């Protein structure tokens, strides 16, 4: 673990970079209800 | 209407207050009543409080 030193830096740097898109392309959208006919947390109340 | 009558429980939700009422025995009614007030009956997949 001492001769890997430019590869690892770029695959941390890649790893960082999609982390990034990927809180732009879903951020707060893995959200959902119980049965799926509410799609809002106001609608996700009582029973069914 | 559907609801534990028991003081004790006091649920409470949000927008809404319950009544405990006080259920007289009656003839033409062959159930307790209570004429001070009307009941009301929410379909259970239904959401009350919306």
């Amino acid at each position: 673990i001492r001769t890997i030193g430019n590869i690892v830096l770029v695959t941390t740097l890649l790893q960082f970079m999609f982390a990034c898109i990927g809180v732009q392309l879903f951020k707060g959208k893995f959200f959902s209800c119980n049965d799926l006919s509410k799609m809002t947390e106001e609608e996700c109340r009582g029973y069914y | 209407a559907k609801d534990d009558l028991d003081p004790e429980k006091n649920d409470s939700e949000p927008g809404s207050q319950r009544i405990k009422p006080v259920f007289i025995d009656d003839a033409n009614f062959r159930r307790q009543v209570s004429y001070q007030h009307a009941a009301v009956h929410i379909p259970t997949d239904i959401y009350e409080g919306s």
